[PDB]
């Protein structure tokens, strides 16, 4: 491994370098008030514009982890595939699909991303 | 187009479509995502100068 | 006025040289210098980003240079909608009084190099709208024009003719070469 | 085909009222439509092809064109085969001239002949429409074909009458040319 | 001997930077070549000789241009993201498979799903430290498409990996021996290409930087070097999933010259598709994540996971 | 000869504006049947790989 931590290493040195020599080899000028304002099309912005968080996207992110740790669970079927006893492994990873495939369908039923607002 | 019966126009007022076209996109795009907003400008096809002159 | 030289003068005369400069440096030091202005100059002229304003009338044009006719990518030239990262502004169609702090703030909110073109005779002076109350008149009181493309619109040659213009204005461009002397 | 949905006279025709069949074949063919994406398959060849159709960029400024005999371009004022300015300062383009972009100022010279002093354009107002050129009683301004005059200060755009003059005498041969090509048609 | 290997170690990945970072920087004139013949443009031919020096003139101008940064002391902090995504872009490569030993780098499969999963952190912070709306919407916006794809990417994964037999990548090769894998598994080549093309976010998912409904999305407030980075660091990304779908699907011959041809066409597919497709909408493509690619990814592993059964009941 | 534009002799012919579509290679049996063609025979080969 620590092979690959000294490349890495290396690159995000030699990345910053690149980075530090272009904020050099750029030429400067004299700041403006206005030259550092948020974009908005040219036209003033608003008030402080942080957007609000009433809102999904941490549901969605939610439906992420709950899936993304279930994807951890079955990740290791493929090396103690020819290991373990087959009717186990068998009948234990084909209830796991199925039981992803009717949350999913029952959950279409339910339609949750289809949300009112 | 109104003449006073001299050789300059006395009034010339125009009415271009897009203008109430536009004027209903207050109403068209409630609750639709963003990128329907643009795609309901686009198919308003409501191009500029003659709603605003 | 001036006028080309004839046939006979031309053959007398020698290669024109590439960098505008020329290649009469004295020094190791002007010498040097003369050739990182001519690759500064090479490299912001050779690949130019505007900024894709086109309030009107005059847009059409700044479009159909984009178009496969006058291809202006051929020249590497790049519409970036961002301000951030578009290198030139081309100022098309008129400049009314709610647009001119809009324009101004989006120039200043490019970085700099920044070149304007002022295309159509409506960002050049005001155009056909010159005597009007909510026109500004030419675009030159909201910000320093760099190229005038006369037309209404300018015909598309007309526009791209005036982009090698900018191009050879960005050419002989003197930073490196005369910080020397400054 | 499958049949209408609303019955259509004459002077019309609907772009929706084709029925989407629900003959099993007809469903089939729109589900193996979505799951091998034919209709992306045929956009996606069509690009592939369009490739090998040659480009028509034009290799400006080596090649360049076309325009026709009636461009609107550069302003010019012409002279007679003798060399004598042809403006007689009648002043009809200025009265017509839609933006105002014209000035002049007329007086008789020693001789004692109608000629302008100051004849001005302002091609930063003057809109290119020709009414100037289709006004003039003996042909004296001109919307000359140049259209490569781009100017990197303003000042520089406001033509006098030596600037014009100078144009005049610059593009006379093309200028002639297009008149013969027009006079009897415009 | 021993050191023999670290050193070696060593200049291969330091070769291989110079040489994806110069590729992608050179490829994006492949970009603008090709886009200009599918529209019927003749694309970039003027500076240099037919344009080949195109994008190193870019670079000069872009280091030349300034770096107007944002609000006064956010400096470290934007000038941060460019520099820690650009690192995930490269880095990524190194797990890339060789029968040549660079690295005995196994679970590989496992290193791809994580360096694809480190871009949300990027291009999500990235945003933040502009602090502008229209910044912080293509953020959201970026993240919420990778997030969502990353979960098919996972299943679509473990089809092949079953039907190879290990984490290993280099098994690809053994499997492919006689015939190539794409004729067996065509459903899920389109799949792949979609789930790749959405994590580098190419059109038709061009949500996150986008144009047009954004007007560069978090991109919109970067000057010129931390762009500069942005740039080349979405390009070696299209390059590295170009690579995974040839090492995958398309013979996986990493000393054969014809891999390298295949590696070309696969990245010209993805302008291929650059000038034709129009863009999604957000739900659609929210419903295209779990409506449509889930299912399908689920089925398949349901399906394959029984044939291997069966096939190691026949041996 | 002419001295105005006016059409040639004969007229014109009329101008095409009538859409046509390409050729329909396949139809969902025979995609799909095809499909599950190759995905066996693909089977088949990975088996004695
Ligand atoms: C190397 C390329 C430099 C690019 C960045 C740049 O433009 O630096 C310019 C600077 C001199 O440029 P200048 O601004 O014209 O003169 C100083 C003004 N007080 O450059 C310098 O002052 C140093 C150049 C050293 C040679
Ligand atoms: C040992 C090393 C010895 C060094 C030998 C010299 C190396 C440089 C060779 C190239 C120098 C070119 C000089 C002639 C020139 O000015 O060409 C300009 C060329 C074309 O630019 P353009 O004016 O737009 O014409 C386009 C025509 N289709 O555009 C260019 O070529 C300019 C960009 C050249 C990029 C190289 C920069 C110089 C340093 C080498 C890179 C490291
Ligand atoms: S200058 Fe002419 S073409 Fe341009 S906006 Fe004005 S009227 Fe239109
Ligand atoms: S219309 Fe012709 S002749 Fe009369 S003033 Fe104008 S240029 Fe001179
Ligand atoms: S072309 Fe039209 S606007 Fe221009 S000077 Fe002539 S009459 Fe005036």
């Amino acid at each position: 491994m620590f092979s690959i931590i000294f490349i890495a290493l290396l690159i995000l040195l030699i990345t910053t370098i690149v980075m530090f020599l272009a904020s050099i080899l750029s030429k400067k000028a004299l700041i403006d008030r206005e030259k550092s304002s948020p974009f908005e099309c040219g036209f003033d912005p608003k008030s402080s514009s942080r957007l609000p968080f009433s809102l999904r996207f941490f549901l969605i992110t939610i439906i992420f982890l709950i899936f993304d740790v279930e994807i951890a669970l079955i990740l290791p079927m493929i090396i103690i595939m020819k290991y373990s006893n087959i009717m186990i492994w068998t009948i234990t990873s084909i209830i796991f699909i199925l039981i992803l495939l009717i949350g999913l369908y029952h959950e279409w039923n339910q339609g949750m991303l289809n949300w009112s607002n | 187009l109104i003449s006073d019966g001299s050789s300059r126009p006395y009034r010339c007022k125009i009415k271009a479509p897009g203008f109430a076209h536009l004027a209903a996109l207050e109403k068209i795009g409630k609750q639709h995502m963003l990128a329907d907003v643009v795609a309901i400008i686009g198919t308003l096809d409501v191009v500029f100068g003659e709603i605003d002159r | 006025q001036q006028t080309l030289p004839v046939a006979e003068v031309a053959q007398n005369l020698p290669k024109k040289g590439y960098s505008p400069f020329g290649t009469k440096q004295s020094s190791v030091a002007e010498w040097s210098l003369a050739r990182l202005d001519d690759l500064l100059n090479w490299g912001r002229k050779g690949s130019i980003w505007p900024l894709t304003f086109g309030l009107a009338c005059c847009a059409v044009e700044m479009m159909h240079i984009a178009a496969p006719r006058y291809d202006m990518d051929r020249y590497g030239v790049v519409f970036r909608a961002s301000p951030r990262q578009a290198d030139v502004i081309i100022v098309a169609g008129t400049l009314t009084n709610k647009m001119a702090p809009a324009l101004r703030k989006v120039y200043d909110q490019m970085p700099e190099p920044r070149w304007v073109i002022s295309m159509g005779s409506c960002a050049n002076g005001g155009g056909y709208y010159h005597y009007s109350y909510s026109v500004v008149r030419g675009c030159d009181r909201i910000i320093p024009v760099d190229i005038y493309v006369p037309g209404c619109p300018p015909t598309a040659e007309a526009l791209m003719y005036g982009v090698l213009q900018l191009q050879k204005k960005v050419k002989r461009m003197k930073t490196l070469q005369m910080w020397y002397r400054k | 085909e499958p049949k209408d949905i609303v019955e259509v006279p004459k002077g019309y025709v609907y772009v929706n009222n084709k029925e989407l069949s629900m003959e099993f074949a007809d469903i089939t063919d729109r589900a193996a439509s979505t799951m091998f994406f034919g209709e992306l398959l045929r956009g996606f060849a069509v690009t592939l092809a369009h490739i090998f159709k040659e480009p028509a960029t034009i290799n400006y400024p080596f090649e360049k064109g076309p325009l026709s005999p009636r461009f609107r371009g550069e302003h010019a004022l012409r002279r007679y085969p003798s060399g004598e300015e042809r403006c007689i300062a009648c002043k009809l383009c200025e009265a017509i001239c839609p933006a105002q972009a014209i000035t002049i100022e007329a007086e008789e010279r020693a001789d004692g002949s109608r000629r302008t002093t100051r004849y001005d354009i302002d091609m930063t107002k003057c809109i290119y429409c020709g009414f100037c050129q289709e006004a003039c009683p003996v042909d004296a301004i001109v919307e000359g074909p140049n259209f490569e005059f781009s100017t990197e200060t303003h000042e520089e755009l406001l033509y006098n009458k030596e600037k014009l003059l100078c144009n005049g005498d610059k593009w006379e041969s093309e200028i002639a040319s297009n008149l013969q090509a027009d006079h009897l048609y415009r | 001997m021993f050191y023999m290997e670290f050193i070696l170690s060593l200049i291969g990945s330091l070769l291989l930077i110079i040489c994806v970072l110069v590729s992608v920087a050179f490829l994006t004139l492949l970009e603008r070549k090709v886009l200009g013949y599918i529209q019927i443009r003749k694309g970039p031919n003027k500076v240099g000789l037919m344009g080949i020096p195109q994008p190193f003139c870019d670079a000069i101008k872009l280091f030349t241009k300034e770096q107007t940064y944002p609000l006064l002391s956010n400096y470290l902090s934007y000038y941060i993201s460019p520099i820690f995504s650009l690192f995930l872009s490269l880095f990524v490569w190194m797990c890339m498979p060789f029968f040549v030993k660079l690295y005995s780098f196994n679970l590989g499969g496992l290193f791809f799903l994580c360096c694809t999963s480190l871009g949300v952190y990027t291009v999500m912070v990235a945003g933040w430290s502009s602090n502008s709306n229209y910044a912080l919407l293509g953020g959201l916006r970026a993240v919420a498409q990778t997030i969502s794809y990353e979960v098919s990417l996972a299943l679509i994964l473990l089809s092949f990996i079953f039907l190879i037999g290990s984490y290993n990548m280099i098994y690809f090769f053994f499997y492919q021996v006689y015939m190539w894998f794409l004729i067996i598994l065509f459903p899920m080549a389109l799949v792949w290409v979609s789930i790749s093309l959405a994590e580098t976010n190419r059109t038709p998912f061009d949500f996150a930087e986008g144009e047009s409904e954004l007007v560069s999305g978090f991109n919109v407030e970067y000057s010129s070097g931390g762009f500069a980075l942005i740039f080349m660091a979405e390009y070696a990304s299209i390059l590295f999933m170009s690579m995974l779908f040839c090492v995958i699907f398309l013979g996986c011959d990493v000393f054969n010259l014809l891999f390298y041809m295949k590696l070309t066409f696969i990245s010209f597919v993805f302008i291929w598709v650059r000038g034709t497709l129009p863009r999604f909408r957000y739900d659609k493509l929210m419903y295209l994540a779990w409506k449509c690619f889930l299912s399908f990814s689920l089925n398949y592993l349901l399906f394959f996971i029984g044939f291997k059964i069966l096939l190691f009941s026949l041996l | 000869p002419p001295k105005q534009d006016l059409p040639p002799p004969g007229g014109y012919k009329k101008i095409p504006f009538a859409r046509v579509p390409p050729k329909s290679y396949f139809t969902g049996f025979t995609t799909i049947g095809t499909y599950v063609v190759v995905t066996a025979v693909g089977l088949g080969i990975y088996y004695l790989t």
